[PDB]
This record gives C-alpha cells, sequence and structure tokens, in this order.
C-alpha cells in the first residue's frame, strides 16, 4: 500500500467566537503580530493559510510563528527561512488544538475581541486554544438528539432535554470552530460546566471566559466530551424528568449517547 | 465457516437494533487502524480469504431466514443464501468473482446476477428512487420475505431489487455512519415507515469520497470540499474532518498512515 | 401490559442503624435497563435518591445521601438494590423503584415500602 499524498490545503483558521486567524492590517513585515478578526469571504491572503507539509502554516509564502517558547508571548509572521524553523512548526490535532511541538505551547486568544493579538499558552482545553481549519466562516447550526429520541433544549439559563419540535429554536445549537456549542436564539452564551467533578450540573452562562468547561468534542463513539475533564455529557440516571444534564466519567450507556442532526 | 450476526425484526426494539450494528461494526474491523478518530476497514490487499466476508442472518415474524453476505472491506452486500440457493451480484472484477466461490459452500444453488449492487443500477430494475423507497422495521420485515420467496418463484425482479436497497441502507450504510443507524433508530423507535431525506442519501453517495478525503488529508483539513446536504434538502460543504467525526464509523482502506 | 416492580425491604428504624431495600422487576429485559429510587415524605415531593447504570460501576447519587446508601443491581435476580447504612429521620418516606422513560405515560414505579427514622 501507497503511503497517503500529504496535500497542501489553503484554509481560513477559525477559532474564539467564529473570528479568523488575520495578519494585522494585511502588513507582512517581519514580527507583524497575528490577530482575530472577523471573516473575510474575498481572496485576501493574510486570512488563507496553507497547511504545508513541513507543519508550516503559510500566508503569503511566509509562516506563522510563536516569538518565544514561554506563555503569555504573541504569534507572528515572519520568514519561513530566517527564522527559528522550530518557532515554525505546529501540530494541527483533532480535538481542535494547533500546537507548538517545541514549547509544547498552544495557539490562543486570551481576548475574544476583533483585533485580539494571538499568543501561545499552556494547554488547557479552553475555548481560547480552539481552532478549526475551514472555508466555512459560520458556525453548524444543528439539533441534538440523545436518550429516549429526545432533543437537547435550553432554557435561560438551564438546558434539558424535551421532546422533539422543528419549531423550537430552543432546541437549535451551533457548534462553533472554538469548541463550544451555543444556543442559537443567543450566540453570546455558551454550554458551559461549573466544576471539573462528577454529577456538576451543566448550565446556559457567558461565553466570555472561554474557559475548559465550555468547550465541547463529538467523539467517534456518540459522546459530547469536556477535554479539560475528560468527563462526558450525562443525561443524570438516564431521567430526562430530572431536567439535569452534568459531567459523569465516561461509560457509554445511553445516557451519554447524543447525534447531531441536520 | 464466516461470522454470523442474526437481527429480527420480530419485536424488533431501538436497542436491539442498536447491538446489532455494533456487533457487525466489531466483526467488520479490529479498529486497530484509526485515522483521525474514524475507524478503517481492512485493507483488500493482504486480506486472507477466510476473513473476506461476514454474515448477516436476518429473521422475521413469518420465522422466515435470510443471510446477507457482507465484504469486510466496504462492508457492503455482495450476495445472500435463502434455504438452498445463493445469489450474488456481478462481481466487479475476476479477485471478487473467485472470492464469491468461497461464500455459501453447502449451497446448492448458487446465482450471479447479471447486475452489479449499486444504487444506480437497482433503483433501475425496482422502478423507484431511494427517495421514494420508505425505511424502518416494516420495509426490513417485508425486505426479509421477499428476498427469501425469490428462491420460490414469488418475488419479482423489482420487489428484488427493492429489498436489496433497504436490506443494503439498514445494515451496510448504517454501519458506515452512526448518522443513518441513527436515523434507523428513529424510525424504528416510533414505529415508523420512511423514505430517506437527502442528508442520508447524499452521505451514502459520498462515503467513498469521505473516506479518501479523511485518510488523504493533512491532519484533518480536506485538499479539497466535500458537499453535503441537510435534511431539508440544503447544501453545504464540508472542508475538515472535526464534524464527521460522530457522522463517520468505517471508511474504506485507501492508504497506509504516515509511518 | 405486564411489566412490573415490587419494592420490599422497608422497615422501621432509629437512627444510625441500616437497611437493604430491594425490588424485584418482570416482564422486560432487565439487564442494562437503568433503575433509579425515589422518595417521597409526607408533604413533600418525589425526589431523587440514587441510580444504577447497566454495571454497578455506573451510578449516580443526590447530595443528601452520598457516602452512606449505595445502590446495587443483580441482573441474574432481576433486582435492585439500595443498601441504606447511617439512617437519619430525614431518611423518612416511601420509596419508590422506578424505570424512566421519555415520555411520563412509559415511566413505571412500584408500589414502593415504607421506612422510618
Ligand atoms: C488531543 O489530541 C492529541 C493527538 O490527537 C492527543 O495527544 C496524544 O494522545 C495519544 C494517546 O493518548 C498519545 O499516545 C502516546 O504516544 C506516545 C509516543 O508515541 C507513547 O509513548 C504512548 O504509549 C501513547 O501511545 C500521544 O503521545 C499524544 N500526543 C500526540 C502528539 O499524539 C491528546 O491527548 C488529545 N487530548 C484529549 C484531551 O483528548
Ligand atoms: C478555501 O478558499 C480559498 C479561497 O478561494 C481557496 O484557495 C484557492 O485554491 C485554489 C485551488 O485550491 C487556488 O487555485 C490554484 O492556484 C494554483 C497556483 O497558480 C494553480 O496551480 C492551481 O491549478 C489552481 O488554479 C487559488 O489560488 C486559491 N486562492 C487563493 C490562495 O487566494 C481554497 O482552495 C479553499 N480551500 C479548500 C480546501 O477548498
Ligand atoms: C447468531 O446466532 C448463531 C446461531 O444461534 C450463533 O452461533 C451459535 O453461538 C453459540 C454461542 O453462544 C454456540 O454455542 C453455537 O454452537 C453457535 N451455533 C452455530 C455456530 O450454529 C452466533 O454466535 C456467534 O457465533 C458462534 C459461532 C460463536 O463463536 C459465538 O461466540 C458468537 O456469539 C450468533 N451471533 C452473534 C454475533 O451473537
Ligand atoms: O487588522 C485590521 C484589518 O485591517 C485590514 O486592512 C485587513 O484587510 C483586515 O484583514 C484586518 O487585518
Ligand atoms: O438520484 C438521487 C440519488 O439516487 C440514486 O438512484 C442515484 O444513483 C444516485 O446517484 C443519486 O443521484
Ligand atoms: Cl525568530
Ligand atoms: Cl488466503
Ligand atoms: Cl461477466
Ligand atoms: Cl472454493
Ligand atoms: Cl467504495
Ligand atoms: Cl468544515
Ligand atoms: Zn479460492
Amino acid at each position: 500500500a501507497d503511503v497517503c499524498m500529504d496535500p497542501e490545503p489553503i484554509v481560513r483558521i477559525v477559532g474564539r467566537n467564529g473570528l479568523c486567524v488575520d495578519v494585522r492590517d494585511g502588513r507582512f513585515h517581519n514580527g507583524n503580530a497575528i490577530q482575530l478578526w472577523p471573516c473575510k469571504s474575498n481572496t485576501d491572503a493574510n486570512q488563507l493559510w496553507t497547511l504545508k507539509r513541513d507543519n508550516t502554516i503559510r500566508s503569503n509564502g511566509k509562516c506563522l510563528t510563536t516569538y518565544g517558547y514561554s506563555p503569555g508571548v504573541y504569534v507572528m509572521i515572519y520568514d519561513c527561512n530566517t527564522a527559528a524553523t522550530d518557532a515554525t512548526r505546529w501540530q494541527i490535532w483533532d480535538n481542535g488544538t494547533i500546537i507548538n511541538p517545541r514549547s509544547s505551547l498552544v495557539l490562543a486568544a486570551t481576548s475574544g475581541n476583533s483585533g485580539t493579538t494571538l499568543t501561545v499558552q499552556t494547554n488547557i482545553y479552553a475555548v481560547s486554544q480552539g481552532w478549526l481549519p475551514t472555508n466555512n466562516t459560520q458556525p453548524f447550526v444543528t439539533t441534538i438528539v440523545g436518550l429516549y429520541g429526545l432533543c437537547l433544549q435550553a432554557n435561560s439559563g438551564q438546558v434539558w432535554i424535551e421532546d422533539c419540535s422543528s419549531e423550537k429554536a430552543e432546541q437549535q445549537w451551533a457548534l462553533y470552530a472554538d469548541g463550544s456549542i451555543r444556543p442559537q436564539q443567543n450566540r453570546d452564551n455558551c454550554l458551559t460546566s461549573d466544576s471539573n467533578i462528577r454529577e456538576t450540573v451543566v448550565k446556559i452562562l457567558s461565553c466570555g471566559p472561554a474557559s475548559s468547561g465550555q468547550r465541547w468534542m463529538f467523539k467517534n463513539d456518540g459522546t459530547i466530551l469536556n477535554l479539560y475533564s475528560g468527563l462526558v455529557l450525562d443525561v443524570r440516571a438516564s431521567d430526562p424528568s430530572l431536567k439535569q444534564i452534568i459531567l459523569y466519567p465516561l461509560h457509554g450507556d445511553p445516557n451519554q449517547i447524543w447525534l447531531p442532526l441536520f | 465457516q464466516y461470522p454470523i450476526i442474526n437481527f429480527t425484526t420480530a419485536g424488533a426494539t431501538v436497542q436491539s437494533y442498536t447491538n446489532f450494528i455494533r456487533a457487525v461494526r466489531g466483526r467488520l474491523t479490529t479498529g486497530a487502524d484509526v485515522r483521525h478518530e474514524i475507524p478503517v476497514l481492512p485493507n483488500r490487499v493482504g486480506l486472507p480469504i477466510n476473513q473476506r466476508f461476514i454474515l448477516v442472518e436476518l429473521s422475521n415474524h413469518a420465522e422466515l431466514s435470510v443471510t446477507l453476505a457482507l465484504d469486510v472491506t466496504n462492508a457492503y452486500v455482495v450476495g445472500y443464501r435463502a434455504g438452498n440457493s445463493a445469489y450474488f451480484f456481478h462481481p466487479d472484477n475476476q479477485e471478487d468473482a473467485e472470492a464469491i466461490t468461497h461464500l455459501f459452500t453447502d449451497v446448492q444453488n448458487r446465482y450471479t446476477f447479471a447486475f452489479g449492487g449499486n444504487y444506480d443500477r437497482l433503483e433501475q430494475l425496482a422502478g423507484n428512487l431511494r427517495e421514494n423507497i420508505e425505511l424502518g422495521n416494516g420495509p426490513l420485515e417485508e425486505a426479509i420475505s421477499a428476498l427469501y420467496y425469490y428462491s420460490t418463484g414469488g418475488t419479482q425482479l423489482p420487489t428484488l431489487a427493492r429489498s436489496f436497497i433497504i436490506c443494503i441502507q439498514m445494515i451496510s450504510e448504517a454501519a458506515r455512519f452512526q448518522y443513518i443507524e441513527g436515523e434507523m433508530r428513529t424510525r424504528i423507535r416510533y414505529n415508523r415507515r420512511s423514505a430517506p431525506d437527502p442528508s442520508v442519501i447524499t452521505l451514502e453517495n459520498s462515503w467513498g469520497r469521505l473516506s479518501t478525503a479523511i485518510q488523504e488529508s493533512n491532519q484533518g483539513a480536506f485538499a479539497s470540499p466535500i458537499q453535503l446536504q441537510r435534511r431539508n434538502g440544503s447544501k453545504f460543504s464540508v472542508y475538515d474532518v472535526s464534524i464527521l467525526i460522530p457522522i463517520i464509523a468505517l471508511m474504506v482502506y485507501r492508504c497506509a498512515p504516515p509511518p | 401490559a405486564q411489566v412490573q416492580l415490587v419494592e420490599s425491604g422497608g422497615g422501621l428504624v432509629q437512627p444510625g442503624g441500616s437497611l437493604r431495600l430491594s425490588c424485584v422487576a418482570s416482564g422486560f429485559t432487565f439487564s442494562s435497563t437503568p433503575m433509579n429510587w425515589f422518595r417521597q415524605a409526607p408533604g413533600k415531593e418525589r425526589e431523587f435518591v440514587a441510580g444504577v447504570g447497566s454495571r454497578n460501576d455506573i451510578a449516580y447519587y443526590a447530595d443528601s445521601v452520598k457516602g452512606r446508601f449505595t445502590v446495587s443491581r443483580d441482573d441474574a435476580k432481576n433486582t435492585v438494590y439500595l443498601q441504606m447504612n447511617s439512617l437519619k429521620p430525614e431518611d423518612t418516606g416511601v420509596y419508590y423503584c422506578k424505570r424512566p422513560a421519555g415520555r411520563i405515560e412509559d415511566e413505571l414505579w412500584g408500589q414502593g415500602t415504607q421506612v422510618t427514622v
């Protein structure tokens, strides 16, 4: 068998609050900061990144480069040849993390505002550290079906599962590139876990903190995993009448299996 | 003989159908080769012939039994046995043709159709597209009986092709997709009988390209987009495997991982 | 319909005491079915107590009762257990075993057993 060919796609890189990895002001001098910016729909190079086979991420022929290996320093654009090559190498993980192998630090957006300077931080699997290479500048709106065929629904600040109904906007969830799950009625709020301990009731809270408790991944086995805690989304005691969705260790019983519908 | 997985429509159940599909996936692949969280089916090149096929025995209220044969290299139906008669889709190549002869060696009457098992051909024979063929425990129950009575002379060719389309989607495609398995779960839960929506149709049409796009991806990002449809028919494109991780469960072996 | 729960084992005990409640199911595949315990004190609402998944690995407990009760399952006997240790006056009530469901009409209760002090 031939080894799979490794292509070099050209994509945008979407992250916190759906903003795009952006080379500030379209300037390409060495050291110019990379930022979050509203996603464009044109062919401007400063938001289109080439994922090359040498694990470098390039816009307009120059590399996405970390300034240093300490948590807190910013990420810039730079000549791929004249920069420290270890500072230009990046791994893109299936769980949404973009890591620099030399430093083990993670591309992050410590603020959710337009123009935020991108930095490298210690991995805590937060929303501020979630990314997705794509050309889709909008999140995917979906219904989440779970135990007994019921649908996840949001009311005020609470979340539970009720009978499915197409006209219920409170049952529509937008899956953002940063790993957060947000109610369609209020894209400023997130499916949030209070603590990293078991049987913590999940709520609907503001995405402001962009915390580890607000980042989720749909696993191949049907579970919705909170990466930092390692706990999964659980219909407590398999009883929807409790109106409690919680974090709980993975065990695979039907009260932990979900499915995103279109 | 090959491994046998059993399912019944008599008193069928969301749990029973799930356990059936899970058991099918467990024999289709070992799960040792996974790319971007998606398990890959065994590579056809190098697969010994005594591990090429998986058998699925189906039964219904009339206590009729039909045994489907699945290729483990694509989870697809290659033929079926009913009573003392075996029937096979027209094989695509000479290798697949001789491999057929290792299936149902007991049978007194084996047959090779003039047609293959792909959807284009089956619907031409069935007289209806997939969009107009309902799926559910009912259709599968009727599909089991028609497949059996074909070895008797009571099933017409269009009804035979329709039953194939039914069985392939509820077994083969449900194995490839948690999404399709879930769509079948919905039909069983409410005892509803329903044709598949556009999102299910295009997923089946894209499974080959999805396997290639995922395995030939650079860290999950595809080289070119894959167009899919929503349940209401709207069109959207996928550029990365992340959204497909809960959607796809099996893939054709295309190529070797980085090492 | 014939699916039915038979709770048993409640009694009158004094603080610090212990009791094991048992509910025996019939009419369905008991294995893999989640089973929960509830209790309704005089005047108050039915409140969740504990619940077991497919294995005894899987157990959910209300805060009121952690570290004292143990929900248990014996698939061979079609039986759910609620071991009740270090009992308190606050635990008095009728204890119901329930098979939860998607719709409330498919919820499945027994007749309950009385626990006092
Ligand atoms: C997010 O994704 C990354 C990569 O997809 C996960 O990190 C990787 O996790 C695997 C398995 O836990 C590690 O495998 C280990 O490999 C080493 C060296 O090959 C070996 O000595 C061990 O026995 C084990 O097989 C792997 O090292 C690790 N890192 C990488 C770069 O692959 C990460 O855990 C995921 N995070 C979450 C929270 O799911
Ligand atoms: C996401 O959208 C961007 C923006 O359109 C796409 O980038 C464009 O990709 C095409 C082909 O993938 C590029 O055209 C190619 O140009 C090369 C260089 O001359 C030529 O050899 C090829 O034959 C082809 O014409 C195009 O330049 C590029 N646009 C840019 C860089 O601004 C991108 O493909 C989309 N990503 C995916 C995964 O679909
Ligand atoms: C599907 O039904 C078959 C017939 O009832 C099962 O085969 C039977 O499995 C028994 C093990 O519980 C075994 O004692 C019987 O002799 C056997 N009958 C045959 C082969 O005619 C089959 O069970 C699987 O396959 C057999 C060969 C064993 O290897 C078991 O370990 C398997 O579970 C049923 N398939 C499944 C997936 O349950
Ligand atoms: O940073 C402010 C903005 O400046 C613009 O000129 C540029 O096109 C945008 O991508 C963004 O960089
Ligand atoms: O027609 C909609 C679908 O129906 C099938 O019969 C056809 O072969 C597929 O290509 C697909 O297009
Ligand atoms: Cl440098
Ligand atoms: Cl061989
Ligand atoms: Cl021929
Ligand atoms: Cl032979
Ligand atoms: Cl194929
Ligand atoms: Cl995508
Ligand atoms: Zn041979």
